[PDB]
RNA sequence: GGGCCUGACUGCGAGGCCUGCAAGCCGAGCAGGGGCGAAAGCCGGGCCUAGUGAACCGGUGGUCCCGUGUGGAAGGGCCAU
RNA sequence: GGAUGACCCCAGGCGGUAGGGGAGCGUUCCCGAUGCCGAUGAAGGCCGACCCGCGAGGGCGGCUGGAGGUAAGGGAAGUGC
RNA sequence: GUGGAGCCUGGGAGUGAGGGCGCGAGCGAUAACGUCCGCGUCCGAGCGCGGGAACAACCGAGACCGCCAGCUAAGGCCCCC
RNA sequence: CUGUUGGGAAGCAGCGCCAGAGAGGGUGAAAGCCCCGUAGGCGAAAGGUGGGGGGAUAGGUGAGGGUACCCGAGUACCCCGUGGUUCGUGGAGCCAUGGGGGAAUCUGGGCGGACCACCGCCUAAGGCUAAGUACUCCGGGUGACCGAUAGCGCACCAGUACCGUGAGGGAAAGGUGAAAAGAACCCCGGGAGGGGAGUGAAAUAGAGCCUGAAACCGUGGGCUUACAAGCAGUCACGGCCCCGAGGGGUUGUGGCGUGCCUAUUGAAGCAUGAGCCGGCGACUCACGGUCGUGGGCGAGCUUAAGCCGUUGAGGCGGAGGCGUAGGGAAACCGAGUCCGAACAGGGCGCAGCGGCCGCAAAGUCCGCGGCCGUGGACCCGAAACCGGGC
RNA sequence: GGGGGGAACCUGGGGAACUGAAACAUCUCAGUACCCAGAGGAGAGGAAAGAGAAAUCGACUCCCUGAGUAGCGGCGAGCGA
């Protein structure tokens, strides 16, 4: 295998579309922009995601809902992330927040709550909270739920 | 530079788990006295935005 | 890297001008007038290839008509007779026979009169 | 998996290592694309109509001169003007996934092993930094120079002796890379180099 | 025309009409507590189609959801208007 | 059919602006290349009724020119008036 | 009814100045190469081909290439033809 | 080193040799070994630097107990007007301060987003302080940077000529040859210029100099043209000329035939644009998004800045990001959740293929491509507006 | 001792407008362009009357990140710790 054999698979590297390069190309002259109007201009239209030709927009006619907050901003409160029993299936012995963090299950800065999906395993699981069903299943499967403060 | 989140949308709308866009029904902010209980009640629910408009609004929320 | 025109445009203009040799004034000397002349030239050639087929059939038919009228019938009668006789020699060869082989053509005429 | 010839004072020994059975050409290509792209200087540059030396003055009135309208002579429509969308200083590097380049490394060595072009050696006899010495050793090792060789060793004296040979590319094992492997017809490695390599792809 | 009344309900809503969107429209049925009727039943205003106005900003009643170290408070949210 | 773009056979489609899609040609530069073509003549220029290609083009030959050019296969753009 | 049919999801558009003709109405004057709708058509994009003297949209007909072969369409067959 | 072809060898041939040096530039062409260099080493009396090493010096240093002396004033602090901050009067704190009022010395005071209490944090109204950061007139190194309309405005005697009262504007213009061997001398000519001679491998390389396109101008030749109606061509045939059952050139006659582009319902159009030729000339890039796609890995995927290495070597780095759960304004609950009295009803949500193996896949990373957002964002063009100057 | 100069860079004192909001005034552009003063090879900042919830951290500067988050906003366009 040498350099002259090194080759991308079909489709991996595709040719660009080049416009305004002649009649034969299919993209000459107007360069696929049609004739005149704002959209054909350099700079083009207002943001198509929002603007609607001057009329009150779809978005702006909908009502606001909920607490939007106010200065000085987000109120610090403990935050929970749920991990399901099924996600605990891979572990042995003792599971803790730091282990679930490391496994890629639990995000940092989040308190750990166990949720009921899947089957419980006889494990000592250490967490900041449990759903009712998670608690039931873990007891029944012979595990030891330890509740933090 | 990175796209900015449109806060007007972020305050009016939510992207559901399957990527639908849900908003509060319009038309009960005021002038309600002569509106039937059926009108008030049904306008108190969320509704799913029609597909073409939802797609536009989702594009305004690149980090949800 | 930069890719200036370099060689490419001169070579394209030369192709066109070579095709335009023989054309009058700027139509063979200027790339622009040569190109315009050629657009029209190509369309004519296409149209006249088609038209050449009609041109020759009309010529044959005229000659055939003259040969027929020497034997007392017109072309349209002669062609009907040939049809009824089942003779399928085409107009190109009928016209040739009419000039190069008058005995054979006269024979064809007889069969055509008889067939009716 | 593979049986790799080893040159020794005791003779042509043999070694076995689990290099990937499957060679993926496309991936190998992607590693070399990345290697060759990130070494780009990206020093191509041009001037825009805003960066060219002329004044911003309107060269003649908008109307009634009988000529085409113009602003300043820096506009790209002018000879000597700015250039439109010319190159600007650019970083062509990108982070190719670690596993891809590690995999690429293993596959590149595997390709040479599958061809019988991978040779390991214990030592380099009498080469103490002189090219003539490496040549003598190379001859005995079966390296007559009819094939290009990527020589991978941590021995500086060996690398110095071979480096000036047209058919030899020299590398310390920390520098083993698939472009240099694929460039060359043969792979020659230290047992020591073979070891840091196996650590790298592990 | 008369009697008794307040369904000119609360919580919802299968299914549709209409329809670019947003709107607009009809709606059986289930629950709560009722009205009339012996009952079957009807009643979620008005024979029907006009009598209207999206957001934003703000008011008032309720709720007691948030409350910037903590308890409150300021101010907001939510329901109604 | 044959098994796979091996080529053959039968059949049907193939006007086209905005526009969508597909497949290619050529230009500058990088790897290939410490190679290879080159004064027994590079690039460029001028001819050609010749060869290949649907075409964009590519060969080849004669003349000019006098020192550079650069393959198969890939990479990147100041890429075709 | 197997069609460059249909339906579903998604990517990319362009278009949002139409125009003639036939038929059906309104406006106009049982005017306009007028104007405004409806059904259809063609031009637009078929200013490619035959006919109509000439002529986008009337009649004939949907041009992949080649032929110094044949049959037809509308229209024609006294000469120009 | 030799031979050989050549004006010339470095080409080709034979036989060698160096290499910690086969980067590169030269030399009459294409040279590792001819030259300049390159690898590897060496070098400063003088001046500059010296953040590294060494040495001085300045400076540096307890414990309880009592005393309540001191601890930055028009200051804090409050109010008024305003600025800064993400904060646009907002519940509006904090930091700064133009005006008014105006303290206290630790049992003093400021802060933790009005305010109050509690609980903490901190020590205002004096000053200094390397390094890590920014820039590039200057020197150097290196380009999938330009190659004389490019690249700086300037490769060249350019911020010049020239324009402008002035501020200010602002060009064009590179190449003989290996070597000047740059053509003695003769000849026509006042000179210019040329013809010989001569140099040169080459002189349409002769200095108005490499190559030497095109428009444009001319000389010579072939065909053709003075009864002819034309978008200039095309199809056919015939004549003549040329190269040798064929082809090339020319065009007499006959047929057919409304330039190109733009803009339009519609243009040959008496609608736009273009004298002709050459060269310059317009859909890009960064970051983010969204689909598609080629791979990697897969309940996981992936690193950023840096750090080490390299000197066209790659690696380390898990901070962080996306994903693995949703529903609710939220408290909160969770395979559910919200509305509700509801165990009602509804909204939004929740569940691979083969014989442990393979395979496929959520997802995610990278490449590529389409399109979107932000920037001048396809290119050229106003009339104007503003600032500082003249 | 000062004065004046220095391509950018830096700090301070002043400080627009086009533009964007598909009009426009708050808002944006932007404390940008520009003027001025000063500094130096840098400049600024710097040793907590800090942060802000961790029973925590420990001067300042700069890069990554946190994060287009928190918030701000004719709650518009946008702005943005
Ligand atoms: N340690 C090494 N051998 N490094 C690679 C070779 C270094 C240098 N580029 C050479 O080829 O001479
Ligand atoms: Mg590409
Ligand atoms: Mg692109
Ligand atoms: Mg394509
Ligand atoms: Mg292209
Ligand atoms: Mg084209
Ligand atoms: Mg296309
Ligand atoms: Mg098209
Ligand atoms: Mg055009
Ligand atoms: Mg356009
Ligand atoms: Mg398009
Ligand atoms: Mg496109
Ligand atoms: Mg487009
Ligand atoms: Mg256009
Ligand atoms: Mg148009
Ligand atoms: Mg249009
Ligand atoms: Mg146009
Ligand atoms: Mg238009
Ligand atoms: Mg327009
Ligand atoms: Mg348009
Ligand atoms: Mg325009
Ligand atoms: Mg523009
Ligand atoms: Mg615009
Ligand atoms: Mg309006
Ligand atoms: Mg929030
Ligand atoms: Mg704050
Ligand atoms: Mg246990
Ligand atoms: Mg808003
Ligand atoms: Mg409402
Ligand atoms: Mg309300
Ligand atoms: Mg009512
Ligand atoms: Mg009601
Ligand atoms: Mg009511
Ligand atoms: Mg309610
Ligand atoms: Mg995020
Ligand atoms: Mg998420
Ligand atoms: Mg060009
Ligand atoms: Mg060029
Ligand atoms: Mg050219
Ligand atoms: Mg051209
Ligand atoms: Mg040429
Ligand atoms: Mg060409
Ligand atoms: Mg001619
Ligand atoms: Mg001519
Ligand atoms: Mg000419
Ligand atoms: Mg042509
Ligand atoms: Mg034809
Ligand atoms: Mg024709
Ligand atoms: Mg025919
Ligand atoms: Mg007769
Ligand atoms: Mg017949
Ligand atoms: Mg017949
Ligand atoms: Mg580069
Ligand atoms: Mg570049
Ligand atoms: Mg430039
Ligand atoms: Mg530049
Ligand atoms: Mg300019
Ligand atoms: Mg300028
Ligand atoms: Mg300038
Ligand atoms: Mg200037
Ligand atoms: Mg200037
Ligand atoms: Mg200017
Ligand atoms: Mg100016
Ligand atoms: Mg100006
Ligand atoms: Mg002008
Ligand atoms: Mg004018
Ligand atoms: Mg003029
Ligand atoms: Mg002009
Ligand atoms: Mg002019
Ligand atoms: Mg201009
Ligand atoms: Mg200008
Ligand atoms: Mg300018
Ligand atoms: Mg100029
Ligand atoms: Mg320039
Ligand atoms: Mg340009
Ligand atoms: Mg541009
Ligand atoms: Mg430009
Ligand atoms: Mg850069
Ligand atoms: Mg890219
Ligand atoms: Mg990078
Ligand atoms: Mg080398
Ligand atoms: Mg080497
Ligand atoms: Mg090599
Ligand atoms: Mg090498
Ligand atoms: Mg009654
Ligand atoms: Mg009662
Ligand atoms: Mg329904
Ligand atoms: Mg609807
Ligand atoms: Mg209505
Ligand atoms: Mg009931
Ligand atoms: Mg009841
Ligand atoms: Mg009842
Ligand atoms: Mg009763
Ligand atoms: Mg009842
Ligand atoms: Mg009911
Ligand atoms: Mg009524
Ligand atoms: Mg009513
Ligand atoms: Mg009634
Ligand atoms: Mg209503
Ligand atoms: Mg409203
Ligand atoms: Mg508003
Ligand atoms: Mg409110
Ligand atoms: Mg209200
Ligand atoms: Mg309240
Ligand atoms: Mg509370
Ligand atoms: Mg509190
Ligand atoms: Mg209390
Ligand atoms: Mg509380
Ligand atoms: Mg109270
Ligand atoms: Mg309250
Ligand atoms: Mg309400
Ligand atoms: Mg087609
Ligand atoms: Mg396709
Ligand atoms: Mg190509
Ligand atoms: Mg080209
Ligand atoms: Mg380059
Ligand atoms: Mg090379
Ligand atoms: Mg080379
Ligand atoms: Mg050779
Ligand atoms: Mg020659
Ligand atoms: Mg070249
Ligand atoms: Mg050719
Ligand atoms: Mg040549
Ligand atoms: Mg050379
Ligand atoms: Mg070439
Ligand atoms: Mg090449
Ligand atoms: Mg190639
Ligand atoms: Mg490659
Ligand atoms: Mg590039
Ligand atoms: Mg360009
Ligand atoms: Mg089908
Ligand atoms: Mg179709
Ligand atoms: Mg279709
Ligand atoms: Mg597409
Ligand atoms: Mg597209
Ligand atoms: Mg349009
Ligand atoms: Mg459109
Ligand atoms: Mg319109
Ligand atoms: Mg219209
Ligand atoms: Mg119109
Ligand atoms: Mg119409
Ligand atoms: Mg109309
Ligand atoms: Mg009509
Ligand atoms: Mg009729
Ligand atoms: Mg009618
Ligand atoms: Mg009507
Ligand atoms: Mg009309
Ligand atoms: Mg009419
Ligand atoms: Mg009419
Ligand atoms: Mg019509
Ligand atoms: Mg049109
Ligand atoms: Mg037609
Ligand atoms: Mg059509
Ligand atoms: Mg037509
Ligand atoms: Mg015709
Ligand atoms: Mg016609
Ligand atoms: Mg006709
Ligand atoms: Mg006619
Ligand atoms: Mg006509
Ligand atoms: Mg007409
Ligand atoms: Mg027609
Ligand atoms: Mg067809
Ligand atoms: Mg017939
Ligand atoms: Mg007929
Ligand atoms: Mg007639
Ligand atoms: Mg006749
Ligand atoms: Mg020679
Ligand atoms: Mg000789
Ligand atoms: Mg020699
Ligand atoms: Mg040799
Ligand atoms: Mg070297
Ligand atoms: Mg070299
Ligand atoms: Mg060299
Ligand atoms: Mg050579
Ligand atoms: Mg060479
Ligand atoms: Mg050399
Ligand atoms: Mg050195
Ligand atoms: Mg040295
Ligand atoms: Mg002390
Ligand atoms: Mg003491
Ligand atoms: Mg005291
Ligand atoms: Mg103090
Ligand atoms: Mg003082
Ligand atoms: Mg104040
Ligand atoms: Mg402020
Ligand atoms: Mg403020
Ligand atoms: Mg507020
Ligand atoms: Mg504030
Ligand atoms: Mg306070
Ligand atoms: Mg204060
Ligand atoms: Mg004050
Ligand atoms: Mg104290
Ligand atoms: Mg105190
Ligand atoms: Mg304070
Ligand atoms: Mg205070
Ligand atoms: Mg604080
Ligand atoms: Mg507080
Ligand atoms: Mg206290
Ligand atoms: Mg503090
Ligand atoms: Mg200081
Ligand atoms: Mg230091
Ligand atoms: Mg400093
Ligand atoms: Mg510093
Ligand atoms: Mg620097
Ligand atoms: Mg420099
Ligand atoms: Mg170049
Ligand atoms: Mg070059
Ligand atoms: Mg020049
Ligand atoms: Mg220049
Ligand atoms: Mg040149
Ligand atoms: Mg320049
Ligand atoms: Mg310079
Ligand atoms: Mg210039
Ligand atoms: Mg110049
Ligand atoms: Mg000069
Ligand atoms: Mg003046
Ligand atoms: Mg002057
Ligand atoms: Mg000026
Ligand atoms: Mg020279
Ligand atoms: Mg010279
Ligand atoms: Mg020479
Ligand atoms: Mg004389
Ligand atoms: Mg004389
Ligand atoms: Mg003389
Ligand atoms: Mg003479
Ligand atoms: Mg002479
Ligand atoms: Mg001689
Ligand atoms: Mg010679
Ligand atoms: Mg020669
Ligand atoms: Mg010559
Ligand atoms: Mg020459
Ligand atoms: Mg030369
Ligand atoms: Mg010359
Ligand atoms: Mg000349
Ligand atoms: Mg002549
Ligand atoms: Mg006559
Ligand atoms: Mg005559
Ligand atoms: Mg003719
Ligand atoms: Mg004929
Ligand atoms: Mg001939
Ligand atoms: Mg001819
Ligand atoms: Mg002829
Ligand atoms: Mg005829
Ligand atoms: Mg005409
Ligand atoms: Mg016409
Ligand atoms: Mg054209
Ligand atoms: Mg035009
Ligand atoms: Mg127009
Ligand atoms: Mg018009
Ligand atoms: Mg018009
Ligand atoms: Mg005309
Ligand atoms: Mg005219
Ligand atoms: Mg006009
Ligand atoms: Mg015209
Ligand atoms: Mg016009
Ligand atoms: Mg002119
Ligand atoms: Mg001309
Ligand atoms: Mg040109
Ligand atoms: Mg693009
Ligand atoms: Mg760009
Ligand atoms: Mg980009
Ligand atoms: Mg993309
Ligand atoms: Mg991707
Ligand atoms: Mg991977
Ligand atoms: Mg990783
Ligand atoms: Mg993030
Ligand atoms: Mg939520
Ligand atoms: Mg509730
Ligand atoms: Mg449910
Ligand atoms: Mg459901
Ligand atoms: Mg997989
Ligand atoms: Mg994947
Ligand atoms: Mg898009
Ligand atoms: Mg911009
Ligand atoms: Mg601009
Ligand atoms: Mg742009
Ligand atoms: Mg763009
Ligand atoms: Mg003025
Ligand atoms: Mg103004
Ligand atoms: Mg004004
Ligand atoms: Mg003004
Ligand atoms: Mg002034
Ligand atoms: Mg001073
Ligand atoms: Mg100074
Ligand atoms: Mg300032
Ligand atoms: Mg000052
Ligand atoms: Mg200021
Ligand atoms: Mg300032
Ligand atoms: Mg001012
Ligand atoms: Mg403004
Ligand atoms: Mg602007
Ligand atoms: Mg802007
Ligand atoms: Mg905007
Ligand atoms: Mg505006
Ligand atoms: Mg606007
Ligand atoms: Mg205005
Ligand atoms: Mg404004
Ligand atoms: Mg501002
Ligand atoms: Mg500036
Ligand atoms: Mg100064
Ligand atoms: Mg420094
Ligand atoms: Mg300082
Ligand atoms: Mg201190
Ligand atoms: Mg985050
Ligand atoms: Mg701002």
């Amino acid at each position: 295998m040498k350099l002259s054999d090194l080759r991308p698979n079909p489709g991996a590297n595709k040719r660009r579309k080049r416009v305004g390069r002649g009649p034969g190309s299919g993209h000459g002259k107007t360069a696929t922009r049609g004739h005149k109007g704002q959209k054909s201009r350099s700079g083009g239209l207002k943001d198509p995601r929002r603007f609607e030709g001057g009329r009150s927009t779809t978005l702006m006619r909908l009502p606001k809902r909920g607490m939007q907050g106010q200065v000085p901003g987000e109120i610090k409160r403990p935050r929970y992330q749920g991990v399901n029993l099924k996600d605990l299936a891979r572990f042995e012995g003792e599971v803790t927040p730091e282990l679930l963090v490391r496994a890629g299950l639990l995000k940092k800065g989040y308190r750990l709550k166990i949720l009921g999906e899947g089957e419980a395993k006889p494990l000592k699981v250490v967490a900041h909270a449990f759903s009712k069903s998670a608690l039931e299943k873990l007891k029944a499967a012979g595990g030891e739920p330890v509740l933090l403060e | 530079p990175k796209m900015k989140t449109h806060k007007g949308a972020k305050k009016r709308v939510k992207i559901t788990a399957s990527g639908k866009v849900v908003a509060m029904k319009t038309g009960k902010r005021h002038l309600n006295w002569q509106k039937s209980g059926k009108e008030i009640r049904q306008k108190g629910r969320k509704f799913v935005l029609a597909k073409p408009e939802a797609e536009r609004i989702k594009l305004l929320l690149p980090y949800e | 890297p930069r890719a200036k025109t370099g060689v490419v445009r001169r070579r394209k203009h030369k192709k066109i001008l070579k095709l335009a040799k023989g054309y009058w004034g700027l139509r063979s000397k200027s790339f622009r007038k040569a190109r315009e002349t050629l657009f029209a030239a190509g369309n004519y050639a296409y149209a006249h290839r088609k038209r050449r087929k009609r041109d020759f059939r009309r010529l044959w038919i005229v000659r055939i008509n003259a040969a027929c009228r020497q034997h007392g019938l017109n072309y349209s009668t002669f062609i009907h007779g040939l049809k009824k006789a089942g003779i399928e020699v085409d107009r190109k060869n009928l016209a040739d026979l009419a000039v190069r082989e008058p005995q054979v053509f006269a024979e064809l005429v007889e069969r055509a009169k008889a067939a009716q | 998996v593979y049986q790799i010839p080893v040159l020794s004072p005791s003779g042509r020994r043999e070694l076995a290592a689990d290099l990937p059975a499957e060679i993926n050409p496309h991936l190998l290509w992607e590693v070399v694309r990345w290697q060759l792209a990130k070494r780009r200087r990206g020093t191509a540059s041009t001037k825009t109509r805003g960066e060219v030396a002329y004044s911003g003055r309107k060269i003649w009135p908008q109307k009634h001169t009988g000529r085409a309208r113009h602003g300043d002579i820096g506009a790209p429509i002018f000879v000597g003007g700015g250039v439109v969308f010319g190159p600007k200083p650019r970083d062509y590097s990108y982070t190719l996934p670690k596993k891809v380049r590690k995999k690429g490394l293993a596959m590149a060595v595997a390709d040479r092993a599958r061809e019988g072009k991978l040779l390991l050696v214990e030592a380099f006899a009498g080469v103490n930094g002189k090219t003539k010495e490496f040549l003598a050793w190379a001859k005995e090792a079966g390296l007559d120079g009819s094939e290009s060789v990527l020589l991978v060793t941590g021995n500086e004296l060996v690398r110095r002796a071979a480096r000036n040979l047209p058919w030899v590319v020299t590398l310390a094992p920390e520098g083993l890379n698939v472009y240099d492997i694929v460039r060359t017809e043969r792979l020659v490695m230290d047992l020591d180099a073979w070891e840091v390599f196996q650590n790298r792809i592990g």
